[PDB]
């Protein structure tokens, strides 16, 4: 119900950094209430690398209580961070305007240590 | 010719 | 280099739970050295929903340093469990054997509260 | 007719 706009096209949500996913979500043929997610994110965090061009992203939708969990490898034609991030979170439709709340994890290496780095990301929608 | 970084968090 | 193998056919990794991670890993077509992963994923731990069938699996994986994230919704034709997983992480081949070392987050809701619970899972290969 | 549970460390 409070997701029928949500998965009729593309949609742009914008965190606290001002980095925007845009998702696209395509029916699973097995999954019941369940949806591939597809479509691209732009880093723009300043102090980072891997800024200001589209990374695809890809994951997973639930639909019957509007969870999602995808994942960006930092990888393009433009710039390599070699790392990747996975996003995992809810939709809150509670509210005055929907946000996407997210826990994600970071893995990465600092010289031949490997890493995973945890943090959070609230995204609103652009319309 | 990809920019290449340590990591997303160190340029 | 170290990832060669992984990287043909599919592979099965089993963490300290008993849950079985099958992967498979196609090139994308834009991302260097990142691939697309694939699969399905039984959960086999004792005291959960969702037990001892697949679920589909989807992710990314970047070949350079073997870092891989990827989700689980946990919906299929047997059993809805109504949240998902992301896993983020790692696969280590410094050892005498691989091992996937993963951090992932959980989304749920406890009544009409959602929640995100963290946790880590270390994988072995099956072979 | 899929079994449904809380969430998946509810059964």
């Amino acid at each position: 119900s409070p997701d029928m706009k949500l998965l009729a096209g593309a949609s742009n949500w914008v965190n606290q950094s001002g980095s925007v996913a845009q998702f696209v979500f395509t029916p699973s043929p097995t999954q019941p209430q369940t949806y591939e997610v597809s479509g691209n994110y732009i880093n723009n965090a300043q102090g980072t690398g891997c800024k200001g061009t589209p990374y695809p992203l890809s994951g997973a939708y639930y639909s019957g209580n509007q969870i999602i969990s995808f994942s960006v490898v930092w990888s393009n034609a433009s710039a390599n961070c070699q790392s990747a991030t996975g996003w995992t979170g809810y939709f809150d439709f509670s509210g005055s305007q929907a946000v996407l709340k997210t826990d994600w994890n970071l893995a990465f290496y600092s010289g031949s240590t490997p890493a995973i780095q945890q943090g959070q990301d609230d995204f609103m929608q652009s319309v | 010719v990809a920019t290449v970084s340590e990591s997303l968090l160190t340029e």
